[PDB]
């Protein structure tokens, strides 16, 4: 099953010998910075694109919409 | 073997021994440091071996 040549020395704990979630609680304001710092650009650029072109289509219509008045 | 004639050549000869102190017995080392069992794995693995050698154990009697 597709042999892999590889030199090293693994070590792993029993899950009964560590904590389960108590470090969550230390990590989680961390992480959201994190993940926010990562993917900061992608999100903004999703959110400018959308939210301008939703709101110039928006207010064009809306003068549309005025321009049919009497 | 002899057991009297052994008596005799240790006591010449591992006579000179020194005692132990009772702060510093076997029992006492036995206590200020004791064992710890801990469930764990581990591997050792090499790129181009033939063989697997493995062990597992439990903890066991003293
Ligand atoms: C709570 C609800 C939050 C709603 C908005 C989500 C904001 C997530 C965090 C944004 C970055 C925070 C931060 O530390 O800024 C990095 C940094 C300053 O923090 P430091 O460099 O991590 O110390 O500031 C920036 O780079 C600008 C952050 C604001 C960007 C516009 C939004
Ligand atoms: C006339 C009818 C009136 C209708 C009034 C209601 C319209 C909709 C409600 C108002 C919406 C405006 C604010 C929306 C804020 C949403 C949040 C957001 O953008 O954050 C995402 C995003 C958050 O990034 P993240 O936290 O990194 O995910 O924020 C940005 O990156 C800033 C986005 C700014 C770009 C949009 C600015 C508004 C566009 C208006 C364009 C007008 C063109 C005019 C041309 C003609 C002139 C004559």
């Amino acid at each position: 099953r597709q042999n892999i040549p590889l030199r090293e020395i693994l070590y792993q704990l029993s899950p009964y010998q560590q904590d389960v979630i108590r470090q969550t609680f230390t990590n989680a304001p961390k992480t959201f910075l994190r993940f926010f710092k990562e993917k900061g650009v992608g999100l903004a650029t999703f959110g400018v694109l959308f939210f301008g072109i939703k709101g110039y289509t928006e207010h064009e219509m809306h003068q549309e919409r005025l321009a049919e008045r009497y | 073997v002899n057991h009297d004639e052994l008596v005799k050549l240790a006591s010449d000869a591992f006579g000179s021994v020194p005692d132990e102190d009772a702060a510093t017995s076997v029992r006492s080392l036995l206590v200020k440091e004791p064992s710890r069992f801990t469930g764990s794995y581990v591997h050792d693995r090499f790129p181009d071996a033939s063989e697997c050698c493995m062990a597992v154990a439990f903890k066991g009697a003293s």
